[PDB]
Formats: C-alpha cells, structure tokens, sequence
RNA sequence: CAGAACACCUAAUUUCGAAUCCAGCAUGAGAAGC
RNA sequence: GUUAAAACUCUUCUCAUGCUGGAUUCGAAAUUAGGUGC
C-alpha cells in the first residue's frame, strides 16, 4: 500500500483572522481584546484547515454539477457515495484524507498584533464604536500537511482546486472584510506505509 | 495541618499550605525584596518546587509580598485555581506585568508574560462573604481594611476553621471601612501576621507643611507607594481644599487610581455612594506621557507632585526629585524607605537640600493594640494564633501581650488537638428497610449545623426550638419578570447580559452591582452606554427611559437569593 | 426465581500387558484414584 | 474523646504534684483533680468545687461542674484558657445558666459508623443556622449517608429498569416456520459449526430459548439474524474462512433457516440434535 | 384488608400464571399497596409542609403508526426516545420541558433541536412532521410508565 | 524468561488532542456543559487507550509489508495466534506480551483541558448551522506511559518504536482527521530483571 | 489471603462504559460492547494472615506487590487496566489475643 | 514595610452551543490428594 | 439419660483472553483608526 503526504505552506497575504475557540482562552482575554486569534498553548496560531477545504470542495463541485451532498444545513447527514465524502468522510466510513490543521512557524509575538477598528456614523461621519481584536500579520508562514490513506488518483487535484479556492476566497473569519487572504505552496510525495518499518 | 513555606520574612518565598485531607490549600504566595544581591531565584524555585502541587491558590491581598510567586506557580504547574478579590485580579494584573518590566529592566526572569496571563486563565474571583464549597473545604473572605480588594481567609475544614489574617488594616485608612470584617462563626486557629511600625493622626500636618512650602514658593513632591498610598495621600488632599493644584506624575499610580474609581463598591460605605460625583473630586490632575511629566518637572509654580515610584529608586518621581534634589521644595515620605534604596540615603542625608520630613500616620499595616483589637473582636476565644510574618522582635512583644491574654503562640522558628467537625444523627435508626439492597430509610427533619457540629435533627426538636421561641432598590416579582421579558424582547437583555450578569452574581452581590453600574455607566465624553440598543422605533426619551429601566430591573435584582436569580433568569437565558 | 426455575426443570424433565500398563500409568498419575473409582462404576454400571 | 456515662477517656484507655507516668497522669489537690497529658489533649477532670484551689501549670479541655462564681473564677486564673469546657453533673438549666457565661468569655462549651452528608439553601430562623430538609438515610456497612429524592429516583429507575428486562411476555409458556428434513439439519449445523456462526453459545442460547418455548426462540432467532439498517451488521459469529460477501448472507440465510426450522422439531428431538454439538445442554 | 391502588393493565402471561413486573410501597395505612405517584406527592406535599414552618389525546394505535413513521425518516432517532425516557421517568414536568426544548422554534435562528427527517420534503411539512412530532410525543406523556416502556421499547430496545 | 522489556513513553502534544468520554455517567454529567468531554479519570487526569492504537499501527504497516498479519479490527474478527502482533499485543490462546498502560497525563485537567467551540459553517450563507462545546487536551502536555514486554525478542523494541513513529503520523486518537492528536513521543527503553523486587 | 474488599460501593466507584473495536483500514468503529470498570482512586483493603511465619514471608510479599503494581491486577492488564499501588502495614500477633 | 517610566475620545455588543450510529461475539466447565 | 461418645468435605487452582468512543460538522456572522489643527 501507499499514503499520499500533501506539505501545505501558507503565506499570509493581508491579515488573517481566526478566532479562539477556547473558552479559558477567550474569555480571560476579554480585558484585552474583543477578537482572540487562535493559538496553542505553544503560543502559535491554529487555523482549521479541513472544514475550509470541505466547504471548498462542496462548493466548486456543486457547481460542476456531480452528484456532491452539502455538509453545511443543519444537521446534514453526510451521504456516504461522493468525493467529498470519500475525501473528507462520512457517518460510515472515516475520511481518507487526515488534514493537519495550520500551525504557524512563529510564536504569537512576531505575528500576532493588536489592532483597533471601528464603526463610522453614516451621517456624522464620526466614530461610532471602537474595538480591539488581534490579527496575524501578513508574510506569517503556516505549515500544514495533509496524508491520504487509500490515494486515488484525482486527489491531488482536487486537493489543490480546493487550495486555488482557498486563495481567491479566503480563510478564516473577517473574510468578505479584506481579512484572511492567502498563498499556498504545495509539496506532494506519495509514501508507502511501510516506512516506519525497519 | 498547615505549613509555613517560609514564612519568617518573606524573602526568597513565603506561603501558607493548608493541608486538609482532599486538597492542598495554598495562602499568599508571595515574595519579598531584599532591593538587590541572582541566586535568590534558586532558591525561590527550590521552595516552589517543595511546595508540591497545590490544589487551590487563595491571595488575602495583591502585594508582591503576598501575590508575587503566583505566576511561577503557574510556570511550574503547581497551581489548580487562582481565587481572589476582583479588585486584587486586576491590581496583580497591573503588578505582575511591573513586576516583568523591572525584571527586564534589572535585565533578570523569574515568571514570563505568558505565566501572567496563564494566571489569570484559572483565575476564579469572589467578593467578601461569598462562602464557596471546595474540596472538603468552606471558603470565604472577609475585609481586613489593608488595601483595595484585600481580605482575610477563613476556611472550614472538618479538621477545623483557619482564619489567614493577611495584612489587617491601619485606623488612619480613610478610603476603606475601619471595622476589619470576621467569620460570625468559629476560628481554631488564626494566622496573624505581625506588625513592622510602632503605635496619632498626623493627617492634617501634610496639609500644613503642604501649605507653608506652596505659600513659600515651593511645589511638595510627596512619593508614595503605588497601591493605596498614594490614594491616600490624593484622598486627604480631595478632603480639604488646597488651593495650589495637585499632579500625578505616576502612570501605574494613576491607573491603579481610576482602579479605584471603578471599585468603588468595594471600598467604604461612606464612599460607595460616590451619582456620578467622582471620588477624588476632579482635584487631581493626572501627567500621561513623558512629555508632560518633563514639562512640569521644568514647571515651578508651586503645586503638589504627588507621584509613586516607591521610594525613590526609579520611576517619574526620580525625575520630578533630581530638580527638586537640586533645589525652597520639600520631601514628605509618607512610606517606609526601606534598607539599600537611594530614598533611605536621602532620608538619612547620605544630602537633600529641600526639607527632609517623613510622616507616620499613613501606615498601611495596623497596630498592636489593633492587633489585640482584631483578636477580641472574635466570637470565641481561638485555640491557636500562629504569629508569622513581621520583624522578629516585635513579634515577640506582639507574643508577650497575647500570652497575657492566655491564648497560645507558635513562632515559625519555634513551631496537637484534633478537631472532628462532627456529624451526628438525632433520628430514630431502628424503622429501615431493603428496595435495592440498601439499607434506607425515608425521614424528613432538619439538618442543623452548629459551631463544631453539624446535627441532623426531627420534627420534634424544631418543635421544642421553635415553641420556645449596598441600599439596592426594591420591586415585586412579577415586576421584574415583566420587565426582563419586556427589555428581552426589545432586546436590551440578552442572553450574553444575563450570562455575564449571572456570572458576576454567582462572583457576588457587589461584583454584580458594579457590573450593572459600569453597563449603565454613560461615558460624559461620548454619551454612551454599554447596554444593548433596543430594536424598534423608540426616541431617545423612551431610549433613555428603557436604559434607566434595564438599570432598576438587574438591581432589585441583586437583592434576591440566588435560587430567585437563577429561577428567573432560565427562563430568558436557558443555559444559566 | 422460585417458578422460573421449576418451569425450566419441568421443560428440563424431558491380561499381563494391561496389568503393566495400569502400573505405569498409576505412578506418573495419568489414571488416578478417582479415575479408578469412576471408570470401575462405569465397569459396574455396565460396558 | 471523651465517652459520658463517669468519665471515660480513649487514648491507653483510663477512665476517671509528684507526676505518675502511665498518659502524664497527676493529680492536683481540689480544696481531687486530675491533670492528664496525651499527645491529642491535655485534659483536666475538676472534681467538685470548694476557694484558693490548685490549677495546673495548658489545659486544652476543662471538664468542670458546678450547680456559680467559683466555676468561673476557676474558669480564669487558669493559664492558656481551654478550648472546650464540658458542664457535667448538674441540673441542666443551671448548666445553661452557667453556660450563657462561659461563651460570655469567648470559651466553648458543649453540654452532655461515621454518617455523611452528601446533601446540598440556608435559612437564619431562631438562635441556630439550618436548611429544611426531607431525605434517605442508608446504613452501608461502613458509613450512614443521607441523601435526597433524586438518588431514590435513581435507584428506583435502576430497580424498574432490572425488573422489566427479566420476564418476556410468553415464556416457560404454551406454526409458519420453515420445514426441512433431519438430514439437512445435521448437514447444515455440521457445516456451521466448523466455521464459527453456529457456535457453543449459540446452540445453548437457542437451547434456552427453545426451553421457553417456540417464540421465545423464534424472538431470540429473529434479533440474532436481524440486519441492522445503519451497521448493516447481524449478530452472528462471522466464518472462518474466505466466503467473500454473497454466501456469507447466503450462509447466516442457512443458520437462521435451519434454526427455523429445527424449532417444531419435538423437545427430545432438538435435544438428540444438539448435545452431539454442545454436550452441556 | 389489603387494597391495592395501581390498575392491572400490562400483565404478561408466564406458564400457565398470569404475571406483572412491579414496583411499590407497602402502606400501612388499609394495608394499602400505592404506587411511585403517592410517594412523589407525598414527599412534595411534606416539602411544603416543612418548609411553610420555617396535554392533547392520541389513540394507542395512532402513537404506534405516527412512532414509526417518524421513526423511518429518522426524526425520532433511538438518542431521543432514550432521552425521552429518562425524562418521563424523572416525571411529567420534564418530559413536558424537554419536549418543549427540543420543540421550541430558536427566535435567532429558527431552528427545531429535532433530527432533520430522510428524505426529500417540503419545509412546511417537514415543520409538520415536527408539529406531529410534538403532538406524539406530547400525547404520550399522558400515559403511565407501563405502556410508555412498551411503546418505545419496539424503536430502542434498551429504553 | 529472566528479563523483561520496560519502554518507557514520554508523549508531548502538539496539535489539539481529544479523546472521548467513555464512562456513561462521567460523559452524561458533562453533557449538561460540553458536547464533547475528553477522556478524563477519577482523579482529574486524561486517559488515553494506547495498546489498541499501537496494535492498529503495527497491523497496518506490517500489512503494507507484506507480513501474515490477521486483521483484528473487522467486526468480531478473531486473531490466529501466528502474527508478530498475536505476539505483542495478544491473541486469543495467550494474552500479549506487551502490556500496555493507558497514557495518564502528568497535569490535572483544569491546566490542561480546555472547553472549545466548534461549528458547522453553511456553504452558501457561510452562516453557523451547528455550533457545538467539545473539551480538547492543550499542545505540550506531557503524557506518560510504559510498555512492559513480559518474553522479550530483539524486534519488540523497533516494532513499538516504528507503530510509534505511525501514531505521530495519524495521531493518537479522537479527530484525527480534523488534525488533532498530533504527538511526538520520546522513548527510554530498559531490559530489567524479572526478580528485581525479590530482595 | 482475604479478598481485595473496596471500601465504597458501586455508585462511588463502578462506573459503565463503551469499548470500541475499529477497522484499520475505514477507521470506523465495527464493534461496540459495554464494561463496567473500577474508577482510579478507589482503594480496598485485604488482610493477608500468616500462621508459622518465617524470616523471609514480609519480603516475598512485598515484592509480589511490586511486581502486581508492575503487572496489574484483575483482567484487560494488557490494555493499561488494574494498576494500582499498595500501602502494607504489618503487625507480629500472639494467636491468643482473643482470651 | 515594597515594585517603579502636540495631545485628546473610544475599545463595546449579539446569535448559537446541538444532532446521529453502534453497544456485539468467542473459548474453556476439569483435576488431584486426604 | 439415643448401637452411644469422638472426627469441620478439607487442601491445591486470579472470569482470564481477543476488540482504540470512533465517525459527521471552518468561531464566523455585523462594525472604514474615524473625528480634531494650514
Ligand atoms: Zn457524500
Ligand atoms: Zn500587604
Ligand atoms: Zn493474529
């Protein structure tokens, strides 16, 4: 047998936003700023990769027209008998690709900054209301790889459509205000299991 | 069982470790000073490792002294839980991150930024009297009148009632209550912490000399310490008018001063009321940058510079005092200078040639007839009162008078009751059956809990008793459900408002007053509130109306019980 | 569990060489003092 | 701790100035007292009262009696005042009365298996702290805990929960399933017992519930073969061997109908059928 | 005498000897035999007392055909029957609570906690699959313990 | 026989790590706050199964190898007794050689397992249908465990060491996929004496 | 050797649980069963009673329970299941301490 | 009796936090001494 | 004062082995560092 490794880079070309997802984190942060970005307890920024490709995936194909289900309404079943499905999983079997998530090369201090924005009045042009969030700043590198189990033979492909979607559309959240703009570099070798094995 | 990780002069360590039988209690882990000598770090690592992995981490007070070891106990590990006042959260919020920067200055690190707010993840926060049920242990704090958010620690053990004295407060402290508050109920042992001083309101003289040397043609520096002192020396400034302005030249001094103003519901009665009147007045004028600070150090019309780098050792009052140094001007030390710091050689004249006076009355610390008084307060006599921390000596007076009043003393160097908080079961035994193999019985009576002694008693024996025998607003309950539904539907509460306000309830009554206070708080600047706006077509009357309404609605609320808070608020917010 | 058991039963209702071997397998205990017993009562019961 | 009865004292077990060393037992003249020192208590049986007595040197606990003065005058003058004075051997308001003045003087007093509170509201009503309360008090054989409604509503749920899934509708009780010969029942169950579906399990739990007669077996054949929808999985021991994915569902269709139609087969019969299979029953 | 309180509908049949799996409390009133009902009166009935000192009708059939249906498009799913069987054994007023949670339409969202069904339907029928959903297992709570395990135990046996 | 391989397996968390909540009254007591609970113990520590991930490990590469490895991951598939894995891990004639602890962490939970939000983002809208609470181990927390070889030969030291290397491929357990349960593990091996307590 | 007598009961210690087998190749769970499990800190008492005793019964003791609390006791010992660690307190008796 | 380093105004708020599958198999029921 | 009375059905032997709470689901949806002064 084989195992395909995808190693994903990510360069940030305008700011990105993620948000915390930990609570503890999160909410001792709140003195500070309204908006946490994600990061481990090695102080680096997580970015969730697969649920970005999925969605990716369920949109361009859609829209070429297979037959792909949506695992985006609410509480939607996953089908079992599609690409995606293949891909990414399903309610029967698991996903064949594992996506590591996107762990930057720097700790938060080189890449996370502390940024004020802010709500104008339309008609007083004023400032309205004012908030602080963090966002990684941009040239942040993030390394991911993602291992396919049972390799097929589209699944590069298809994995790197899903990563030209990612860089037209974005990452994150923020993402129809400019944030989350990105630039992938891809390198794919394909490994047979019995590596490890000596 | 407790220990006393060295608590003789808190340098280089100082904790107290409870040792109940289902948690490791930790009280004040702290450090001291020594103002300069590398290796004293080892050795405080060396003590944090013995400590062990203590289970609960409770500060009586945000001094170093007491909260300056708390985020190398995170760096190790050996923390679960961080439990304070909030007023002391943000105070070591403030003193870590200074603590970190002179680390960096005395190009060090003991703890990293990291460690910092990795403390206060696990930081939970409760106000006085808010009794708390961990790990076979009943803790509540009680006021000790030291500085702002500063407590005393009394946990019920069912091996007995600790009462952690901390630091107990001054009678010439002015912004908190005189009366340092106490467990109503029993304490078998107190650890008391000696006093430093000597026994007298000189008060009234700094606003003499203050006077005579602004009339003279001369500005007073006072330097002060920047937790309490220096809001106390504003404070009696803000009391009688003095017609030459004050300044504060002080960044974290004057941070740690808006720090009061928005706790003000945790400093004295007389001063809580204190309406959107302000309490230190609008009397002090407070220096920002560097460049006002250099501007009003080279300003020399008279007024006070009343500023905190501690005792002259580095800051803005350094830059205020090399001028002054260099001039009709006068010193007031209103702190201890302590020993190897430029301010002790400046108070010894090795020579400021502006008047050298120092003043006592504004002590942080209490007394010896206070500490006498701190102990007859208390509604029995304690079993034991371990003397720890102070100079050695009077200690040791402080131990003469207390054994003349006959209760024991154990000294830290010089350190066997057992005291089973029992249950006992007054009810017939004999009338049991068996459903599921066990041995049960249905009985209904009540459970009576008794110094020393919790009792489950009948009918019968409530029978033979019974035959025997803030200013927050009010509105009835029907009141308060229409109007949460009311502002829920308009959306001014939400499910985020009640969950937060939920929160600061289950923190404790004041911590939710100054919640509602600091939503409803409109900024003067601005116009402003924090409250969520309505959705609908209201004016700015009915705006207005319904913003006071939302105010009178969570208080009034806060006057309840908390099973009345929580039974209303689940129905709004289903998830607490 | 009185009635559970009794339906249940009521369903439930329904010449040389030999002597040298016995002495060889008497001492490394293969046939034993109870195998003895029950094989004679299986002898006595019948064949 | 002191047991009341005398005065029993567990350490040692005694039971009530030259010093007698047992337990530092001494005994001081009344104007007699008893001083004993153990390393849990320094305790001091008084005796009865007379007026310049003889107190020892800390007494930890002072087990005194009086039935008014002189009771607190020994209660002073008394270096390091005890923690707990104990009021015995009077008449019980004149102890109150006594009582009221030793926690004048801030000193406690307390007048003449383990069992844990797993409870959970406080009320301040009259002179003592209470919560109003109706419970359970179980006796395990080591501890007496009380407990509420709610764990009663557990073990009663537990105790319906166990009693319901123990007798089915109509079994040890009194058709249309399949018929095949005897010979293909010994072909069939032959060839499913090599290969691991019809296994010594199996044969005893058909023969249980074939014991409690046809539809209990016909029940307990039925779920045994029943497809899941979601799994698409059967509760039989998959074969040992290469049957690919067709004759394995060919092969449970074996089991089940061969089961099936063993059941009309007469007691005995089934009987005679199975032990060749599983000698135990 | 003896009397007993609790009404003899769910009698199995074991040999030839009629028979009910049960759970009560021997009064010594009358020498009554009461049910759990009594006890969880009597117990809130003394809880007053000591603390003042100090639903629509389906037919059986009906819940059966309705159960199963909802049962094939997998909006009543074996997670929620037992969890609806912990509730109505708690009581009644959490079953009622518990139905109305997963029922209640989110003002934010305007999402049902039900199990989306299987199966292409219109949206306002899937809201009436959910509103028959709600009538059932509503309905059902008007009935006692007995036929309420016997009914859900055919769609999740452990419940 | 007289000697007995002890491994000794440090294992440093780098990505999120979740394990499920596998006790039925643990999990349901969490439930009321988090949809996810982490695999916790008694004592307020994180439980991790590992002789089933290292099992699952080995057989897959010694399958790719070409090894006559049985499967026991099929649905009531029974292990021959004949592979190297029958060997280690066990068989159903004689239990496994190795003996597998747990991977108990070396903090207690409230420094090491945080309450995270987790959605379902909808693909048109990128709106949230689904948010829901799972509890997640934090990267770098220190997990401890030992592998105590009963019969030792020379291949289970490198056989564990190589299944070991895979678990930091594919992740120790829970959301995999997601890219959680990423590890890397440090190895102290020893060949003690099987009467060294006998004094 | 008396049986290891915990000194809870069931409620406080046996808690139920579910044990999976998944496929290696579709990293689904194909099996799912159910055990009851002791909780880690649950502790038991056992009063092991030695009449003639010898020199050496104290030392072959303890070391069989280092090597249980090397091995594990009880079953799934292969799986992290069982380990424990044992507290001895050991005391001489005259046989007649009941007259 | 311990930390201490050209200008303002702001730095809040709101939703969700659920839903589903599985919980099965298999082996062993004997010896021996007195 | 019973064909009485006397004699423990005792010893030896771990419900152990095999099976990973796994799978599905992006903290994102809204908000211009804006207002001041050559
Ligand atoms: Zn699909
Ligand atoms: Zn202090
Ligand atoms: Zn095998």
């Amino acid at each position: 047998k084989t195992m395909k490794k995808i190693y994903v880079t990510m360069k940030t070309l305008s700011p990105l936003y993620t948000g915390e997802v930990r609570r503890e984190d999160k909410e001792a942060a709140q003195k500070r700023v309204n908006f946490p970005v994600r990061k481990t307890a090695t102080n680096k920024v997580l970015i969730p990769f697969k649920g970005a490709l999925r969605s990716a995936l369920e949109i361009m194909l859609k829209a070429k027209g297979e037959n792909v289900c949506d695992t985006g309404e609410s509480r939607a079943r996953p089908c079992g008998r599609c690409v995606t499905c293949s891909l990414f999983g399903s309610m029967g079997r698991a996903g064949r690709a594992s996506v590591d998530f996107l762990i930057s090369n720097d700790t938060k201090e080189q890449i996370v900054r502390e940024s004020t924005h802010l709500r104008i009045e339309r008609q007083t042009k004023s400032a309205s209301d004012t908030f602080k969030g963090e966002e990684v700043i941009e040239g942040a590198t993030f390394t991911a790889t993602i291992t396919i189990s049972n390799p097929q033979e589209k699944d590069l492909s298809l994995i790197q459509s899903a990563l030209k979607f990612i860089e037209e559309n974005g990452i994150g959240g923020w993402l129809n205000k400019g944030y989350g703009r990105v630039s992938f570099e891809v390198k794919s070798e394909d490994v047979a299991t019995d590596r490890f094995l000596k | 069982m407790i220990k006393f990780i060295g608590g003789a002069s808190k340098v280089t360590g100082s904790a107290f470790l409870l040792e109940t039988g289902n948690a490791k209690i930790l009280i004040d882990c702290g450090i001291e000073q020594e103002k300069g000598i590398k290796d004293n770090n080892e050795i405080i690592e060396k003590k944090i490792n013995e400590i062990g992995k203590a289970d609960i981490c409770i500060l009586t007070h945000a001094h170093l002294a007491a909260s300056g070891l708390v985020p190398l106990l995170v760096k190790k590990r050996k923390v679960n839980k961080i439990i304070s006042t909030p007023a002391t959260k943000e105070l070591c919020r403030l003193l870590f991150n200074d603590f970190q920067r002179i680390q960096e200055e005395n190009n060090d690190p003991l703890y990293s930024y990291d460690d910092i707010e990795s403390s206060f993840e696990i930081w939970d926060e409760i106000d006085d009297r808010n009794t708390i049920e961990l790990f076979d242990t009943k803790i509540t704090f009680y006021n000790n009148s030291h500085i702002i958010g500063s407590v005393s620690v009394f946990i019920e053990t069912h091996n007995g009632n600790y009462l952690f004295s901390g630091d107990i407060g001054s009678k010439l402290q002015q912004l908190m209550d005189y009366p340092p508050d106490m467990p109503d109920g029993n304490v078998d042992y107190l650890i008391l912490e000696s006093t430093y001083g000597n026994k007298s309101s000189d008060r009234d003289r700094l606003l003499e000399i203050a006077k005579t040397t602004c009339e003279n043609g001369g500005k007073v520096l006072i330097p002060s310490f920047a937790i309490g002192r220096l809001q106390e020396v504003l404070y009696t400034f803000s009391n009688y008018n003095f017609n030459f302005p004050v300044y504060i030249d002080s960044p974290m001094g004057s941070k740690v001063t808006n720090l009061i103003k928005e706790y003000n519901i945790y400093l004295k009665k007389k001063l809580r009321r204190l309406i959107t009147d302000d309490l230190f007045n609008n009397k002090y004028i407070a220096i920002n940058t560097s460049n006002q600070s250099k501007e009003l150090s080279n300003s020399k019309e008279p007024a006070v510079i009343i500023s905190a780098s501690g005792m002259l050792e580095g800051g803005r009052i350094l830059n205020h005092l090399e001028q002054i140094k260099n001039d009709n001007s006068t010193l007031i030390f209103v702190g201890y200078q302590a020993q190897n710091t430029r301010g002790r050689k400046i108070l010894d004249g090795e020579k400021v040639r502006c008047r050298i006076e120092k003043l006592n009355s504004f002590s942080a610390h209490a007394d010896q007839d206070e500490l006498i008084d701190y102990i007859e307060r208390l509604k029995y006599t304690p079993y034991k009162v371990f003397l720890v921390h102070g100079e050695k000596e009077q200690r040791e007076i402080l131990a003469k008078r207390i054994i003349s009043k006959k209760i024991r003393v154990e000294l830290p160097e010089n350190y066997e009751i057992l005291i089973e908080k029992k249950v006992v079961l007054n009810i017939n035994t004999d009338n049991m059956c068996n459903f599921a193999s066990y041995r049960l019985m249905p009985f209904s009576g009540f459970i009576v809990e008794k110094d020393d002694r919790i009792e489950i008693n009948d009918k019968n024996w409530f029978d033979m008793i019974w035959n025997e025998e803030m200013a927050l607003p009010d509105m009835s309950h029907d009141k308060i459900i229409e109007n949460i539904e009311y502002l829920f539907n308009i959306k001014i509460l939400s499910k985020n408002r009640i969950k937060e306000f939920w929160e600061e309830f289950c923190k404790g009554q004041k911590a939710a007053i100054k919640y509602i206070t600091q939503v409803h708080r409109k900024n003067p600047n601005t116009g402003r509130r924090n409250w969520n706006p309505p959705e609908g077509d209201f004016t700015d009357n009915e705006i207005e109306k319904l913003y006071e309404t939302a105010y009178n609605t969570l208080l009034s609320l806060i006057k309840y019980d908390k099973n009345k808070v929580y039974n209303i608020l689940i129905n709004f917010n289903p998830k607490l | 569990d009185m009635i559970w058991n009794e339906e249940y039963n009521k369903m439930r209702s329904q010449h040389d060489k030999i002597i040298e071997n016995i002495e060889y397998l008497f001492n490394i205990k293969i046939l034993s003092k109870n195998r003895i017993k029950e094989f004679w009562e299986e002898f006595c019961k019948g064949q």
